[PDB]
DNA sequence: GCTCCTCTAGACTCGACCGC
DNA sequence: GCGGTCGAGTCTAGAGGAGCT
């Protein structure tokens, strides 16, 4: 209700009211996601791929492609992709179980429309795959509720497949009910076995010192309704984002004028360098009330709010104002990459 | 005609199984006993309520030995009993050589026979053992050494861990590295001793019994915990000098005396590394020999006095059986100590970021210094610190180049004002005063955003939740603790006076604290009036918290969410690490019998283990056994972090656990001791009348009629009523309907108290009985005579702890019952070959290990002991009768696990899926009689 | 010719080397890309990000759907639809832009692309100033990772319209090929698209409103991979460290296996911490001839190479090997951290 | 009819350096 | 020379046990 008003004002989501109803979102036709809610998206797959990829040593990214030709029409699933790079990708990993692959990309889901998916197809022995299956739910669990203020809403289900497969579905608690945003399936073989005919002697990986058709098992997680999850449950009008989702850092505004751009141009480059991005607010032609201004801050859920002001050119003092506290502090101008850094790297 | 029935109209035992008990002919019923109880029935209004008869049985009873039920048991109890009497007796007299000078150091156990010569053997060879074995603690829980006394020689232990220095070994234990060893195992808690052995794990019963000094001296000469806490503060005063604590250097002064007893100072086995017990082997030896010695001293001076103190055998035939308790566990076991522990990590990280969230989210007061109007964070610090100093076109190339290196040279001239920062940084100056001290400074090291050092126990964490009590605003003060405030920098008395409106007397309206337009009351503290609460989250309120009185007042989420985490971790918090460090032995597959290695349930890839509780099988003066971990009042709870640790105790495949509770058993004992003092027959007491014909589902029972009463939960009535037969005085009762209900004064609670004890009443003739048994000059227990403790005798400690007394006359009753289940469920094992073991015994239930094909015959065998168990208990009293209601288990379990009912799905936040769906164990069977009959045909024997 | 070989052995592309077509290549219908290459893709996004839209006042993101049967024709139409939405995110102050990171199809019937298309809309006064301007930052940002930026080469062109063109190329092996264009197309598009109600149409471009001439500048990211891989190439792919998907390889020389085994953990932990990619070398049992591994890292493009051997026990001084110099030297643990984001940083 | 020990965490205090 | 933190030190309140390690 509220809710959409303010992801369109602040160009989370952009298009017109009409189009902005609860089906058009879920669905995955919608008219697009604003340079915001483009930003929170980037956010999140950053954070995903770090937790995912990145502190994994047997974790690779894979490329599958929008189309699927044969039996012609654009792709629903990107596991069914993935899949085929399995043997590719076993010569980088010296055929050493468990490894899996990764991807985060477009998948079109006819009602046409697309939602932004992301995959951890993930290959285990059999002789473990009901361990790891439970350990991925329990490190999946915990990613999302990791960055989510509330973590109750977002909760876990067990089920079983037409064959009785054990998998896992995660929900978040919306609004108006649960809906679906993970699946943790233990396929088996029959994927694979399918997909590769013939011997299957290519397939086998070294679990241990035992030649085994390895179990695979996809993560696939909706980006897009996983970000529209986190932009409800952030929800004075405020937007508590994770300070590792924020779309934007610092809205480095400017309080003799030409000397105080100059500082400004110097501080917004100073920020950039290092990866805090910044929101130029040196650049409006309106004079507005200061709680008007952080009003429409807040909503885009801006960390912090440098302030430049005209003393800082006698002793180097800048306004900084916190999303959360709603208190004020004065830090040297000299210190701010340091603890900008130091707040936002934590994690 | 099967049906009988008293001159009370109550359906006693059919006339089948009556003459197969008690005998034909019988005795008449008096005309003077009739009358009484009629008219004390009719008293009360329970007389001429009509009750639809059961179904009748009949069953062939197997052979009963001797000239009746009493004589019966006794012969069992002795053909049980003599194969370990006779080591006793082998070992209570015996010429033990003198100890070794010097201790061997080889594997295994080592033979020292006469004047110190060294033998290596491989097992002890003996019947009897005093037996003591040490544990280096630190390392982890593989037995260390163990020094050990036969009646021949003596003989000594050194494991290969600390035998042989390698590399680390395996975490995980098993049978190959424990002590190797009809036999009897002698010691003092001899649970601990117990369950470092290599046999006892086995599934298959090895015939093999332990005796504890502890157990024996509970029994002799025990101390309640007032008494206990008298004698060892100090040390009608006489007991101090016959009865002592449970240590090993107490007993063995109370029973022996002379030179105490050796007692490392060092303490080389709880604290020290392997190292310093290699190092110092000679003297921990030493000691360990010392202790046996003091042990044996110490059998030696109870065994001919236990025997005299507990005449009929049956105590020690179970006694001896309650010390082989045998839980088995599956792999699911680590899993289960898995998933608890991350999830209560992550419980408290949520609680910790919720906590957070409030913190941050009460700084905005400061803005317009609306803090002032919030009623928990109004005393707070909210001054703030000053920082105190001592369109144009595109650019060409070099225009942007020079505007860029313009405004970074017009930027880095600002780092020369350095100067005017303060040497030493100030820590958030624009914050206000209590956030400050919840902020980590800059300058640490371990610096975390926010308020990172806010924790449940400070002060102001039950001030950012809004935490209510009854509606009212909590309020902590240095001199009275924590409180709460009742409406009625300033404190907004107006905002609490609006806030209890949308949402009295209590523990005292203090004046002496003044907060404006309100009065402090108190939180009650379970310790009293004097003493003041600390902490609103203790463990003491989570009955309030659960209740709805303590809540997080207005809805912010955040508030609840928090409050909601505290009270769902509340048990796991006081558990994890016992549950955690159980011993856990996972048997081989080498050692798994045939039935298990050969299932269609059984996995190739599982483990199967067995934890050995160390149960104390004589825990209290009134002998019931002891073990916090276990034997508890617990369930899975719908809201408890780590509550299904029983539904963990799974019987491994090819095996089932036929367990059954017995029906309110300390009830009945209480209904028959009083109708066999009255009248002679069963429900000429009302008490006894209501215990017998009472419906739970029609809330006819004691309990719900005493719940409608007073107006209290069932639940609250339940413990209500069992401390009321407990010989709990007025003011007991008093202090239960207060703690029970808030809004109750003393006056009110008073009166209802002595109203309720007021119901000659419906227990007189049970009261009475239960104090002319334990105000007799020996008190003994009326079924199988077994004394009280000689610190409880009249002689000694007379006109004092009657209460212990009046309690432990029941309580040891059901010990009694207890070991007359397991010794006629031993004899039904043995004599039918019924192919099962004894698992546990916690509280009135009795479970039993039992191969899958022998289900149904065991659960024939349960009810038949259950049969005989009440006919003898009537037989003692001096009846002659049973009831049919009571003659037989309501419902007999038949499940895969350890479980309160066979429906539970035990859904818990630890498991939320539920049993069936992780685990995969399906729902058991709750079989009453008649299906036990119809599908065994009524034949225990195959 | 032989670079090809060495993209699918080290899993820059992906599939079959018999199907290693340059059309297929430079037409978007490729079976697609392999992990190094992706992360290679993803690096030179990452740059054009910050050189285009981070580093600027007046660029933003936006995202447009593949689909409106059949697909867009180019990333260009969804820019002209947030004309009137992103007319607010400048406050109406023309002259403003938007850029983005997508795909576009083209049918070799399906293919696809994924073009780095800018648009500017400036007022008509300006138009050939700041496509002027584009055009010099485009070519010296396509020219500042090339080791020899003589082969880029750009051109003037005119339309059909009399709207001049600018087109960029890259001195492949083989010949000249285009891997960016630039038009000024003018107001016809968001006329058309537009017909009549002017007020949506003019923004604030200083004190009066005006219709802007938008400018269209088309990189193919895609292909600029391709380009830069050319630009590299005893065997050895030099790279620009901006662009080189994994950066340092990690070791294990002789025994002790175990201690060797948790000190290189702890480095590559270290590192990975710090942002700086790590090739987990040490996971594998058998250690080939240095030579031979030295050899595969190179192909890999990766920086430096870290030998940790049972030296490092008794004094902690490691081998580090950088490509460009293939000469050898000694550091300490604590060093090679901060060796690595300088070379990183001052490059 | 109701306390002993040890062990841990939160809170207030005084004495002491040091930067202004 | 004088105020502003900073670190022992003690007090209080709660929590584990009343065995044996
Ligand atoms: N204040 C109390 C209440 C109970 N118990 C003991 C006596 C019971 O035998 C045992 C088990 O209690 P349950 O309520 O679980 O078993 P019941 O059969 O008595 O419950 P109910 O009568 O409602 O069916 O706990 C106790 O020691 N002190
Ligand atoms: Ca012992
Ligand atoms: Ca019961």
């Amino acid at each position: 209700e509220a809710l959409l008003e303010i992801c369109q004002r602040r160009h989370f989501l952009s298009g017109s009211k009409q189009q902005l109803s609860r089906d058009s979102l879920l669905s995955g036709c919608h008219p697009g996601f604003g340079p915001l809610g483009v930003e929170l998206r980037k956010n999140l797959a950053a954070e995903w791929w770090t937790s995912v990829v990145v502190f994994r040593e047997q974790v690779f990214p894979v490329d599958a492609l929008h189309h699927k030709p044969g039996p012609g029409k654009l792709r629903e699933n990107l596991l069914h992709g993935a899949l085929e790079h399995y043997v590719n990708c076993l010569d980088l990993v010296n055929k050493r179980l468990p490894y899996g692959l990764a991807q985060i990309g477009v998948c079109f889901h006819p009602v046409i429309g697309e939602k932004t998916e992301a995959s951890l197809v993930w290959f285990t022995p059999p002789r473990t795959s009901n361990q790891w299956l439970d350990f991925w739910l329990r490190h999946r669990l915990q990613w999302w509720r990791k960055f989510a203020m509330s973590p109750s809403n977002f909760s876990s289900s067990d089920c079983q497949d037409e064959e009785g497969r054990k998998g896992n579905k995660l929900y978040y608690n919306f609004p108006w009910g649960k809906e679906l945003i993970e699946t943790l399936w233990n396929l088996g073989d029959h994927e694979l076995l399918h997909m590769y005919p013939g011997n299957v002697s290519k397939l086998h990986g070294r679990d241990g010192r035992k030649n085994v058709v390895p179990c695979v098992l996809s993560v696939n997680g909706d980006l897009d309704r996983g970000m529209l999850a986190y932009l409800y449950d952030s929800f004075r009008k405020v937007l508590k984002l994770h300070p590792c989702l924020a779309p934007i850092k610092v809205a480095l505004d400017v309080g003799p004028t030409l000397e105080l751009r100059q500082v400004c141009q110097g501080l917004f480059n100073e920020l950039l360098e290092n990866g805090i991005s910044v929101w130029p607010g040196y650049l409006e032609t309106m004079q507005s009330s200061l709680e008007q201004l952080y009003s429409k801050y807040d909503e885009m859920s801006i960390l912090f709010t440098v302030l430049v002001t005209e003393t800082t050119l006698e002793n180097g003092l800048i306004h900084l104002r916190s999303r959360d506290t709603t208190m004020k502090e004065m830090m040297h101008i000299s210190k701010l990459k340091d603890f900008l850094i130091k707040y936002i790297s934590s994690a | 005609g099967q049906l009988r029935l008293n001159p009370l109209l109550i359906q006693m035992l059919s006339r089948g199984l009556h003459e197969q008990i008690f005998g034909c002919g019988g005795e008449m019923p008096d005309e003077a006993a009739v009358q009484r109880s009629v008219e004390h029935l009719q008293k009360h209004g329970l007389w001429g309520q009509p009750a639809t008869p059961l179904p009748d049985v009949e069953l062939r009873l197997p052979r009963l030995f001797g000239g009746n039920l009493d004589q019966h048991f006794r012969l069992l109890a002795q053909k049980q009993s003599l194969p370990y009497l006779e080591a006793a007796a082998s070992l209570l007299e015996a010429q033990l050589p003198p100890e070794p000078k010097s201790w061997a150091w080889a594997e295994g156990w080592t033979r020292y026979g006469p004047e110190g010569e060294a033998e290596p053997v491989a097992i002890p060879e003996e019947r009897a053992l005093v037996f003591d074995v040490e544990v280096c603690l630190a390392e982890g829980t593989c037995p260390t050494l163990a020094v050990a006394i036969s009646p021949s020689a003596w003989y000594s232990w050194c494991s290969r861990r600390l035998v042989e220095e390698r590399y680390s070994w395996t975490s995980q234990l098993s049978p190959a590295d424990l002590i190797p060893l009809e036999q009897l195992v002698v010691g003092h808690n001899v649970s601990f001793d117990r369950a470092h052995i290599r046999e006892q794990y086995l599934i298959q019963d090895s015939r093999m019994r332990f005796l504890d000094t502890m157990s024996m001296h509970m029994a002799i000469s025990g101390l309640s915990s007032f008494q206990r806490s008298l004698w060892m503060g100090a040390k009608s005063w006489d007991w101090m000098d016959i009865s002592s604590a449970n240590n090993l250097a107490d007993v063995h002064n109370l029973y022996v005396g002379g030179p105490p007893l050796e007692k490392e100072p060092r303490e080389l086995f709880v604290k020290g590394s392997m190292r310093d017990i290699r190092e110092n082997f000679q003297d921990l030896m030493q000691y360990c020999a010392r202790d046996v010695w003091a042990t044996f001293e110490v059998f030696q001076q109870q065994l001919p006095l236990f025997l005299e103190r507990c005449p009929h055998p049956v105590t020690l035939a179970g006694m001896l059986e309650m010390g082989v308790s045998y839980l088995p566990v599956n792999q699911n076991w680590e899993r289960y100590l898995t998933e608890a522990q991350n999830t209560y990590e992550e419980l408290q990280r949520e609680m910790k970021k919720s906590l957070m969230d409030l913190a941050n989210d009460a700084c905005q007061l400061l803005s317009g210094e609306r803090y002032k109007e919030d009623p928990w964070l109004w005393d707070l610090e909210w001054d703030l610190q000053e920082f105190k100093q001592k369109d144009p076109g595109p650019p060409s190339e070099e225009e942007e180049l020079q505007r860029s290196v313009t405004a970074h040279n017009r930027l880095q001239q600002l780092r020369s004002t350095t100067d005017l920062l303060p040497k030493r940084p100030q820590h958030l100056p624009g914050h206000p005063g209590w956030y400050r001290k919840l902020c980590p400074r800059l300058d640490d090291p371990a610096w975390a955003p926010g308020p990172s050092l806010l924790s449940l126990q400070m002060r102001v964490t039950p001030k950012l939740m809004a935490l209510t009590w009854d509606g009212f605003p909590l309020h902590y003060s240095d001199s009275h603790g924590w409180g709460y405030l009742v409406p009625g920098v300033t404190c907004p008395y107006r905002a609490i006076e609006s806030l209890y409106r949308k949402h009295h007397h209590g523990n005292g309206p203090y004046n002496d604290v003044n907060i404006p337009g309100c009065w402090f009351f108190k939180l009650p503290h379970k310790d009293g009036n004097n003493y003041n609460v600390g902490s609103p989250f203790a463990k003491d309120f989570l009955p309030k918290m659960e209740d709805g009185t303590l809540q997080a007042g207005p809805g912010g989420a955040s508030g609840p969410r928090a409050l909601e985490i505290n009270k769902m971790i509340s048990f796991w918090r006081n558990a994890h690490k016992r549950i955690s460090s159980q011993m856990v032995v996972w048997l081989p597959r080498s050692a798994l019998p045939r039935v298990v290695t050969r299932h269609p349930s059984f996995d190739e890839e599982g483990h199967y283990g067995a934890i050995l509780p160390q149960v104390v099988t004589a825990g209290t003066i009134t002998r019931r056994a002891v073990e916090p971990t276990w034997l508890t009042a617990s369930n899975a709870r719908p809201d408890r972090v780590g509550s299904e640790l029983k539904a963990m105790v799974q019987a491994p495949p090819g095996y089932v656990l036929v367990g059954a509770d017995v029906d309110s058993q300390e009830l009945w004992i209480a209904a028959v001791l009083g109708d066999a003092h009255f009248a002679g027959m069963h429900g000429c007491t009302a008490f006894g009348w209501m215990t017998l014909q009472g419906r739970k589902s029609r809330g006819t029972d004691l309990h719900s009629k005493t719940a409608a009463t007073v107006g209290i939960s069932r639940e609250h009535a339940k413990i209500f009523n069992y401390g009321r037969i407990y010989g709990a005085g007025q003011s007991f009762a008093e202090r239960l309907l207060m703690q029970f209900n808030h809004r109750l004064t003393r006056q009110e609670a008073a009166e209802k108290a002595q109203q309720m004890y007021a119901v000659g009443g419906t227990e007189s003739e049970m009261f009475n009985k239960l104090e002319s048994i334990a105000m007799s000059d020996t008190p003994r227990t009326p079924v199988l005579g077994c004394c009280i403790s000689r610190a409880l005798e009249p002689s000694v400690v007379q006109g004092e702890f009657i209460t212990s007394r009046v309690n432990w006359v029941v309580q040891s009753s059901a010990v009694d019952y207890l070991h007359l289940m397991l010794v006629a469920m031993k004899w039904l094992f043995e004599e039918f070959a019924i192919d099962g073991r004894f698992c546990i015994s916690i509280h009135d239930e009795v479970r039993y290990l039992v191969r899958e094909e022998d289900r149904y015959r065991a659960a024939l065998a349960l009810q038949i002991t259950n049969l005989l168990t009440r006919c003898m208990f009537a037989y003692k009293l001096g009846l002659n009768d049973l009831p049919q209601s009571v003659a037989f288990f309501s419902a007999v379990d038949i499940d895969q696990c350890l479980r309160k009912e066979v429906t539970m799905d035990c859904k818990t936040p630890s498991n939320p899926t539920g049993m069936e769906r992780r685990y995969g164990i399906p729902q058991g069977e709750a079989l009453d009689i008649y299906q036990i009959i119809e599908l065994t045909k009524g034949s225990l024997e195959k």
